[PDB]
């Protein structure tokens, strides 16, 4: 499972290709990326918490975790 | 007989570009994919992915662009015309 390139003819292979990958899934990025900072909403902010606590956080600190030994949700 | 000279140009499905130069990757339909050049009249950029292309059909190159399926379920209830029903 390795996309080459094999020249027609001859069937030897040319290049290696990148990788197989869904034009449906491809879909599935981001680029304009959204706009709605926090602010935005209101009385959600437990949650909020919460949204931040289990992505954000164990994302841009997976050294205080284990500084804890835990593991992150 | 002036468009007999003309070409035909097999559709193709694009699976993504490259970059350090081009060479557009496809998979076409009842065949497979082939990572091939495109025609020299259509920019790097005016051929984003996901989007039905036509390709030279031998040479098997990006010979010009396209637009999107649409199947024939939902274009057969466009209107075209109007009922009469005024206020």
């Amino acid at each position: 499972g390795d996309l080459v390139g094999v020249n027609k003819d001859s069937y030897l292979i040319l290049e290696t290709l990148p990788t197989e990958y869904d034009s449906r899934v491809k879909a599935m990025e981001v680029d304009e990326r959204p706009t709605e900072q926090y602010s935005d909403i209101g009385g959600l902010d437990k949650q909020i918490q919460e949204l931040v606590e289990a992505i954000v956080l164990p994302m841009n600190h997976k050294e205080k975790f284990e500084n804890l030994g835990i593991q992150p949700p | 007989q002036s468009e007999q000279p003309l070409q035909v140009a097999r559709c193709t499905k694009i699976i993504n570009a490259d970059s350090e130069d081009p060479k557009y990757i496809i998979n076409v339909k009842q065949f497979a994919k082939f990572v091939v050049d495109l025609s020299d009249q259509v920019a790097p950029t005016d051929i984003e992915e996901g989007m039905r292309v036509g390709v030279d059909r031998n040479k098997y190159q990006i010979h010009i662009p396209l637009p999107p399926k649409i199947d024939p379920t939902v274009t057969m209830m466009q209107v075209e015309e109007k009922p009469d029903v005024t206020y």
